[PDB]
């Protein structure tokens, strides 16, 4: 088969820096018929796949002009000139001259921003949700910028760590950070038989934790 | 316009077969192919098969044995079906024009022998709301459902700044998905914010008003 090779795997970079993505074939890509079949498509979080640049070199309509197209045989290069805050997501490269049109594996992209401290807040189980057999009491630490946070519970001061879900967003097109939620879950009776619900983020933006809490006895 | 509008089953047991239909518009079916790649969860687009505007086919020899596409050059529909799903083969599925690349919205297979279940929507509000005229934030949850698949909004997105979804966590064979929602303290007293969520496969629509608590 031609197998596509991406070099950069991962690639953080500050916006307005630019950013080269490299595509490798095992086979040439120039076709008989005289042309070379490689486009580079992107896919940002969430949405399908979009092809910004084709037959190596062109590019899509309403493709910003600050990327580049070149390459040939084998060797291809994507160059982003100056990247904004709408260029993450995941880079692939496909090939249309050899029949399995197989795909590079990816190239994630990064951007680069300064620090920031997640904006934290702390919910108690709805009513409705008491009307069942649990409880769930969920934190949202969000808009951090380094993605790694750790968020841990207590109750009462004594520190859970069993019955709790994180979950991340993955970076954000515009302000270009981070978000996670962190859900403690207790069983209805095992919650009200408590007081205080402390959640707390250790971020490197300060060498104390960030704490948001709650307590049952007063709002 | 041009888009390839994409319809199929969200879960699947294992070995009985799949089949999506890809219904393509602002082309011609007579003059594009329509290719079939899939996404498996992490891996990345995998390439399945094509039918060309002449009805040949390509096929992926990995799944040539148990793939079947077939389409309708009038009705402008392109026919997936693969057979013997394993649960491996959980991904989402594409249907990408040949040319102008255009992309479906995707379908998304679970391949195992659970439930459907509908989920349950509960609204995430301050107890007590900030007194500085900065933010206020409210969330909704939606626990106990299972075909990942679920479509989540605010206001009917008519809200779309300050929302963050969080991608569902699945804990004992569960899914779990979780928003949030940051307007200026002003907005919620007087602006009406609603969470509407709709878990596709149980046909379930649910519309949650955050509303003011107290404890």
């Amino acid at each position: 088969d031609v197998v596509m090779t991406q070099t950069p795997l991962t690639l953080s970079v500050t916006i307005g820096q630019p950013a080269s993505i490299s595509c490798k074939s095992s086979q040439s890509l120039l076709d008989s018929d005289g042309k070379t079949y490689l486009n580079w498509l992107l896919q940002r979080p969430g949405q399908s796949p979009k092809r910004l640049i084709y037959l190596v070199s062109k590019l899509d309509s309403g493709v910003p002009d600050r990327f580049t197209g070149s390459g040939s045989g084998t060797d291809f290069t994507l160059k982003i000139s100056r990247v904004e805050a709408e260029d993450l997501g995941v880079y692939y490269c496909w090939q249309g001259t050899h029949f399995p049109r197989t795909f590079g594996g990816g190239t994630k992209l990064e951007i680069k921003r300064a620090d920031a401290a997640p904006t934290v807040s702390i919910f108690p189980p709805s009513s409705e949700q008491l009307t069942s057999g649990g409880a769930s009491v969920v934190c949202f630490l969000n808009n951090f910028y380094p993605k790694d946070i750790n968020v841990k519970w207590k109750i009462d001061g004594s520190e859970r760590q069993n019955g709790v879900l994180n979950s991340w967003t993955d970076q954000d097109s515009k302000d270009s950070t981070y978000s996670m939620s962190s859900t403690l879950t207790l069983t209805k009776d095992e919650y009200e038989r408590h007081n205080s619900y402390t959640c707390e983020a250790t971020h490197k933006t300060s060498t104390s934790p960030i704490v948001k809490s709650f307590n049952r006895n007063e709002c | 316009q041009v888009k390839l509008q994409q319809s199929g089953p969200g879960l699947v047991q294992p070995s009985q077969s799949l089949s999506i239909t890809c219904t393509v518009s602002g082309f011609s079916l007579t003059c594009y192919g329509v290719h079939w790649v899939r996404q498996s969860p992490g891996k990345g687009l995998e390439w399945l098969g094509v039918i060309w505007s002449g009805g040949d086919t390509d096929y992926n020899a990995a799944f040539i044995s148990r793939l079947s596409i077939t389409k309708d050059n009038s009705k402008s529909q392109v026919f997936f079906k693969m057979n013997s799903l394993q649960p491996n083969d959980r991904a989402i599925y594409y249907c990408a024009r040949r040319g102008g690349d255009f992309w479906g919205q995707g379908t998304t297979v679970t391949v195992s022998s659970a439930s459907t279940t509908a989920p349950s929507v509960y609204p995430l509000a301050p107890v007590s709301g900030d007194q500085t005229n900065s933010s206020v934030t409210l969330g909704c949850l939606v626990k106990g459902y299972f075909p990942e698949p679920v479509t989540l909004t605010w206001n009917s997105g008519s809200l779309s700044s300050g929302v963050h979804t969080f991608p569902a966590v699945l804990q004992s064979d569960l899914y779990t998905l979780s928003s949030s929602v940051t307007v200026t303290s002003s907005p919620w007293p007087s602006e009406t914010i609603t969470c509407n969520v709709a878990h596709p496969a149980s046909s379930t629509k649910v519309d949650k008003k955050i509303e003011p608590r107290g404890c």
